[PDB]
């Protein structure tokens, strides 16, 4: 519902000022480590909602590398979950591999549909 | 870059870039036609949604085809709008994007679609066949991708670095000026290419005489021959094929189609003899041949490919031009073969 | 193909209750809906053998209700059962809405 | 017919069948890919490509001999194929190249090029050859924990740390006197192949293999290895069956034989006298299915293996088939009884009598290993033929209803299914 | 009708009819094969469904195979139920009912099946196109139809009633007395057929030799060369096969297969090498024909391949008997050549 | 409902006796032209329940040209009845041209299916 290059615009004005980074990232980071999807294996990545059209695309111009990785480990936090446990200490996402491996091409995709209804609706000099 | 065109007081004008690169010149086989069908995919800066909308706005149409030589780039636009298409022309020669996503949801797609259209045609098959009989590994890398070499996007963009360069291509137009052409592509991207080196060969390419392929196809049997010729042969070999399938002969009723495909080297005579029957096409391609091993006279032709060769040339701009009048008579000599379709049914090469 | 996907009635009652795919990893909230309709049954059930004697005046509307309670052969059961069955449904329907609006089931495909 | 004799150490056991024309002699040891732990395993299939080397096959074929080896489950053989009047060199060469010193087959550039062959060919097994990987899958979970579990080939992960000391140890510990047995086939008679074999001595060694701790039990288990770049879904389920030497094995093979085999595409096929093939030949369930019935030295498997192209109706396939399964304990008939008693007759026929004498060599020494004395084609004919619907119904009863089952998929099996409603559709409230 | 069979004290016997019948004599090609995917179908008496449950209720599995020359019946049962399978392959022999109904149902979804199996393997597709280049219209018709040349009903009972005469074929069997199967054969109606010519002719099918074929397949490839055999020859190349494919040479690692397929006549000693990398095709069929081109000792391999002729020759009906001890070396001479697959990175008939 | 079999042998029976042919088929001729399916161009063979497995068997081993004819008639008296006429008398079935075109096919099929399901009961002798 909120495009992700309003989010990518609000982070990155957040990130490259001195005074907000370095006051707003520990309180993002703790907020991170408590909302604890890292104890199931899970990067953040596989938590986003994939019912648009643009993370069907975004999800179809993956690696098929990456595609297999994302798959087993939703798969294993279904079953850990099922079991009402966690993942033990060993299996935990640490958080040097939280990289985001689809952003990119989510970034892409919301470009190419922004570019799209934007030159659906152009108007030449009346 | 030799830019060069011509003017006429009209209004619709084209512009076309010419590089050096088709099926001839590719390393592995089916990359010229994978980059052919890559051409008008989204830059760096601009979209290839946004350049076909934007362009379709201001008046024009954009083209990519394939040749056995040559690649050409075409952009048939209104007079008024030149330095906008020399500068998309320059972007798409310049700085395409090379995406994986692009090539596997866009572009093999319609690579696929080409390849099954000219698959399911027994000429072209005939065609290829005779090519890559004829000239093994020069002219005779079949011309469409159909994924028998796996040729992903690595090969792709090393092909189009080593093709699309500056002292390569050679820039032509109908119905603009030539000076502000000139100046056009100048003040662009196109004059920051990499000077690399130019590909065409001086030699001649080596063809093999004699040699007979046959392969099995379903739906109409086609006999087709073949003849590889020299470049003081050119003219003779022309009235030739404009002499077979004009009235003038006894032999455009077997005949289907013709032609002599010519190159700056040489060029290859090629004749297809088509039809649903097989036993027709036997004796159809035989009364060929053996009519054409004795002398035929070549001197009521010439006028009448003076007109076909006027009415062939003036579409392109690399006009090669033949004086047409040292032709006095035919004798065939030696000769490639290639049969598809009912291939049991049709005559071999001892036999004709 | 089997009888339970071929026949047109039990086509639709396996396709819903018995192989319709369910997410693996669904806890004990998604019973709410089940738990309903069972109970939407139940008041309709104890509603109908209620109707039966229930005479709907306004001079035997509250006599009715008390000769439910009094003289039928256990209209006791009948009559708490409807009367708090419906405090019950709404209980569990106020945990399905707040099931579905804490985990985001209004959200994009429905 | 088929005669046996125990020598001072080895048993000799022949069958002379003089019209065949190759004669072959060869050993046949009883220490198969179930003798060894998960973590030396190949080191059968090791042993028999460096019996099949490139030099010990060139030694062999400039004599005028052909070598053949077979691995399974419990029994190992290698068997030196031969023309009838040379037997004798094939015995010498048996008990110079194998049963003697073998240091010209194991220095490390004819060992290393061998482990690199087997790498090869294993991998090239696991990737491109399907239904038996699956098989193998369902042996590796039904028996799991325990070492009937291993795989025959042997896995890539636990052959590239072998070495010449894991072969020279395999050699000391199973290839043994106690544990061998000497197989002919084809025509040569028994007395100058035992004259052959006690004018010059041969014997390997003297002691007994190790016994293992924990016999082969069944658990009811489920595997997937869903690939679905694989344009089919090879599933196979199977439940425990009667091992060799059992009273009630007969029987299993001929309650195989009742559902038989089954491929879609030959018009021969389709044909047969199963009643599956009225479930499973309207929206073309299956492409083939074959119900197998092994039967190794502690216990057994007993189930079918399939391979289905039409992958969204995988559960009509299990649950038609298992309800054939459950036809066998309530209402089975006569006709279906002596239908597949004159088959599994006419299938141990083609198995036991065949053109190649290395095959009857590896099934003769195999029950001589664990029976003592072959039985021959007409004992087993008559224990075929006094089988009983009754004696069908009653091991139907004792090992296919309710009983636990274990699955090995691969392919596209999303629409199989998962395990409970497979395990509890192996019984029917009686319709 | 030649009834030639052997006794043996066992159970299982085997009763086979072999016709001269293969592509050899196929008049247009796939006829065969439709005729033996035809084979076991519905009589005029009795069903296709009939035969089978009542044959399997007796016990026994009927076959039909089909190679270059032969049409293989075969029939394997229990040994006292003779009469009824000879009297079952005299009925399927005569009086099989020929009807459209069955052709588009049975037959063609079963020769389409056969004809996919057999094309996505990239050794047969070569080992036929080697055949097709070195007979042109005997032996080197295609084994399988394919929908190239359109058969009818009427193409396939006219072959059929054209082979299926009495001094074509002749009957064999494994595990029959022959006094019982000479008294069966007799009062039956294999011996009312039509006694028309026997089709085999002795003389050699007149090969050639020089010839290349280059197909284009996607998968893996392969490149085979293929010798035509004399009648007299045919002992040196059966020495050179089992010498080739064995652990004698240091050319074993790189043949995949090498096989000579023996007729009456003459035969084919074929030889292919299969990768899944094209340049190691290339560079193994390079030193695989650069090494047989000098003279190579082929006695060594005599009593190796006495052995295999032995256990190859065990179960059919067609011994040769060949000598094996006139054979000393080898020397190639002149071969035929297919390069099937990836074939732009193979080498030619001038490069090898 | 009754098999075409059935039906073949008591009309062979009633046919090929003199004493009842001559009884039976002239009143059968009239109940035909009485009951007026060749006043809407049809033949007989068009007017079978085409939901058996029988019939749909026995139609699709028709040939090419009955079954483009059989389905124009088909199409035909489906109009002619909407417009609530007859079709005119120059195209009206003629009796000698309504010939059992799909009764071959019928009784193959029929017999086939019947032979399947007496050899699927069959007993050996104990
Ligand atoms: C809501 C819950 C819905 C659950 C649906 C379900 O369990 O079906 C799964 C299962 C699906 O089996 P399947 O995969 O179709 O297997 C078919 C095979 O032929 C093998 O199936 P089968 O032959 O084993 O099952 C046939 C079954 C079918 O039974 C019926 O349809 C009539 C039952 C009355 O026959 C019986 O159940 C006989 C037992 C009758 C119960 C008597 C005592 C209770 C009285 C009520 O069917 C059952 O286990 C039957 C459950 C009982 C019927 C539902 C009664 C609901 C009444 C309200
Ligand atoms: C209230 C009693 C239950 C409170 C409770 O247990 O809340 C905790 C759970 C946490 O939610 P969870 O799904 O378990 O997430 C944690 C999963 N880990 C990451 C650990 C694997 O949260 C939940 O279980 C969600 C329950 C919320 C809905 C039930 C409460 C309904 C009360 C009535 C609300 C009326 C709303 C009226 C709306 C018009
Ligand atoms: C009487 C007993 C007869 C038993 C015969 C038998 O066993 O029924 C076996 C059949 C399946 O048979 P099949 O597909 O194997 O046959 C294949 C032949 N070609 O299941 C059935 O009929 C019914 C399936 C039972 C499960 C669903 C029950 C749902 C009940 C309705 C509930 C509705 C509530 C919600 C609204
Ligand atoms: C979208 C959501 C809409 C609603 C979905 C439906 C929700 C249903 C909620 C109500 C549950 C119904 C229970 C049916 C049980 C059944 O039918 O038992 C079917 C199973 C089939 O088991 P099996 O043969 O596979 O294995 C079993 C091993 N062979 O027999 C059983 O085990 C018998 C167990 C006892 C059954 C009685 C239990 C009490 C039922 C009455 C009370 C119901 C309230
Ligand atoms: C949606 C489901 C239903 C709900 C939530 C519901 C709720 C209620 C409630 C709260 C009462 C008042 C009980 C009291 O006096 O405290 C009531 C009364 C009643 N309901 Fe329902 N009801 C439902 C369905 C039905 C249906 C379908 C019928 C008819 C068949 C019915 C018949 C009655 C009757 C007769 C009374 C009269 C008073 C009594 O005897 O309880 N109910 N209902």
């Amino acid at each position: 519902p909120q495009s992700f290059t309003s989010i990518a615009r609000i982070g990155d004005y957040i990130l490259k000022s001195p005074v907000l980074s370095k006051l707003c990232v520990p309180v993002a980071n703790q907020f991170i480590n408590l909302a604890g999807y890292k104890k199931l294996g899970l990067k953040f990545d596989d938590l986003i909602a994939e019912e648009n059209p643009i993370m069907q695309t975004a999800l179809r111009r993956l690696p098929e590398d990456e595609s297999y990785a994302r798959a087993y480990r939703i798969i294993r936090a279904h079953q850990t979950e099922l079991t009402h446990h966690l993942l033990p200490r060993n299996e935990w996402i640490k958080a040097q591999e939280d990289v985001p491996y689809l952003l990119p091409y989510i970034l892409e995709a919301e470009a190419a549909a922004k570019e799209k209804d934007e030159l659906d609706n152009i108007e030449v000099s009346k | 870059l030799t830019v060069s065109a011509r003017d006429a007081p009209t209004k619709i004008s084209t512009l076309a870039v010419k590089v050096h690169g088709g099926s001839r010149y590719a390393t592995k086989d089916g990359v010229a036609h994978l980059l052919n069908r890559f051409n008008f995919q989204n830059t760096n800066t601009r979209s290839a949604l946004k350049l076909v909308r934007e362009s379709e706005l201001l008046g024009g149409t954009f083209k990519s085809t394939l040749d056995r030589e040559y690649i050409t780039l075409k952009a048939t636009f209104l007079k008024d709008d030149l330095p906008y298409y020399v500068n998309a022309l320059a972007d798409v020669l310049y700085k395409t994007a090379f995406k994986p996503h692009e090539l596997t949801e866009s572009v093999l797609p319609a690579a696929r679609y080409d390849y099954a259209v000219a698959e399911q045609c027994p000429v072209k098959s005939a065609e290829d066949q005779l090519y890559a009989i004829t000239f093994r590994k020069g002219l005779g890398n079949p011309l469409l991708y159909d994924g028998v070499e796996r040729v992903s996007l690595q090969d792709i963009k090393d092909f189009a670095d080593k093709v699309y360069t500056k002292e390569n291509l050679e820039v032509s137009g109908e119905n603009v000026v030539e000076a502000d052409l000139k100046r056009f592509v100048d003040e662009s991207l196109l004059s920051t290419l990499p000077a690399g080196k130019s590909l065409v060969s001086k030699s001649e390419p080596k063809f093999f005489l004699g040699e007979e392929n046959r392969v099995r196809f379903i739906g109409d049997s086609v006999a087709a021959i073949g003849i590889p010729v020299n470049k003081a042969s050119l003219a003779q070999y022309e009235v030739l094929a404009n002499y077979l399938t004009s009235a003038l002969s006894e032999l455009s009723g077997l005949i289907s189609s013709a032609k002599l495909d010519k190159f700056t080297d040489g060029g290859l005579f090629t004749l297809f003899v088509r039809d649903q029957d097989s036993a027709v096409v036997s004796s159809n391609i035989k009364k060929i041949v053996a009519d054409l091993k004795k002398g035929k006279d070549l001197s009521p032709a010439i006028n009448y490919t003076k007109l076909k060769n006027a009415v062939q040339n003036e579409s392109v701009s690399s006009p090669i031009e033949l004086n047409f009048d040292a032709v006095k008579d035919f004798k065939l000599g030696k000769f490639n073969y290639v049969a598809v379709g009912d291939v049991s049914n049709l005559p071999y090469l001892d036999e004709l | 193909m089997a009888f339970r996907k071929s026949n047109v009635y039990l086509s639709l009652v396996n396709s819903y209750i018995i192989d319709s795919p369910q997410p693996s990893s669904i806890n004990y909230w998604w019973n709410m809906g089940s738990l309903l309709g069972l109970c939407l049954v139940i008041q309709i059930v104890t509603g109908i053998f209620m109707a039966m004697h229930y005479s709907s005046n306004i001079e035997l509307a509250f006599s009715s209700v008390e000769h439910i309670m009094r003289d039928v052969h256990n209209g006791y059961i009948l009559r708490y059962l409807h009367a708090n069955g419906a405090s019950f449904f709404f209980m569990v329907m106020f945990m399905h809405m707040a099931k579905g609006l804490y985990y985001g089931s209004y959200r994009s495909p429905r | 017919a088929e005669v046996t004799q125990l020598s001072n150490g080895i048993v000799v056991a022949t069958e002379h069948n003089p019209s065949a024309h190759t004669a072959s002699v060869g050993v046949v040891f009883g220490s198969g890919a179930a003798n060894e732990n998960p973590y030396n395993n190949g080191v059968s299939n090791l042993w028999k490509n460096i019996f099949l080397s490139k030099e010990n096959s060139a030694v062999a074929a400039k004599e005028g001999l052909a070598l053949s080896s077979n691995i399974s489950r419990d029994f190992q053989s290698y068997i030196v194929s031969s023309l009838p009047g040379s037997t004798d060199k094939s015995l010498d060469f048996l008990n110079q190249s194998f049963i003697q010193q073998k240091a010209n087959l194991l220095s490390s550039s004819n060992f290393e090029a061998t482990k690199k062959s087997v790498l090869k060919q294993v991998q090239d097994f696991e990737e491109n050859d399907h239904p038996n990987r699956v098989l193998e899958h369902l042996h590796s979970t039904a028996f799991q924990n325990t070492p009937l579990s291993l795989p025959t080939r042997g896995t890539l992960e636990s052959l590239e740390n072998l070495v010449v000391a894991d072969l020279e140890s395999f050699a000391n510990n199973h290839f043994l006197n106690s544990n061998a047995v000497v197989v002919g086939t084809g025509n040569i008679k028994h007395e100058d192949l035992v004259n052959s074999i006690e004018s010059k001595n041969l014997s390997l060694q003297t002691g007994t293999k190790p016994v293992l701790k924990k016999k082969a039990a069944f658990l009811g288990s489920e595997v997937r290895l869903r690939d679905d770049t694989l344009p089919k879904a090879w599933i196979s389920l199977a439940v425990e069956g009667e091992p060799v030497n059992s009273p009630n094995y007969f029987v299993a093979k001929l309650a195989a034989q009742i559902f038989g085999s089954y491929n879609a595409f030959e018009p021969a096929s389709r044909l047969q006298g199963i009643k599956l093939l009225d479930n499973i030949q309207e929206y073309q369930l299956c492409d083939n299915f074959n119900h197998f019935s092994l039967s190794y030295k502690d216990s057994g498997l007993w189930g079918f293996s399939t391979a289905t192209r039409n992958v969204t109706m995988i559960d009509d396939l299990i649950h038609f088939t298992l309800k054939q399964w459950n036809r066998l304990t309530i209402s089975v008939t006569d006709t279906e009884v002596e239908r597949a008693k004159s088959l599994l007759k006419l299938q141990l026929g083609q198995l036991y009598e065949s053109g190649n004498p290395v095959n009857d060599a590896n099934l003769l020494g195999a029950e001589v290993l664990i029976k003592g004395s072959k039985l021959s084609l007409g004992e087993a004919f008559k224990k075929i033929d006094a089988i009983t619907v009754k004696d069908v119904k009653a091991w139907a009863g004792k090992r296919l209803w309710d009983q636990d089952i274990a699955i090995a998929g691969t392919g596209q099996i999303e629409g199989l299914l998962d395990y409970m409603r497979i395990r509890s559709d192996m019984s029917m409230m009686r319709w």
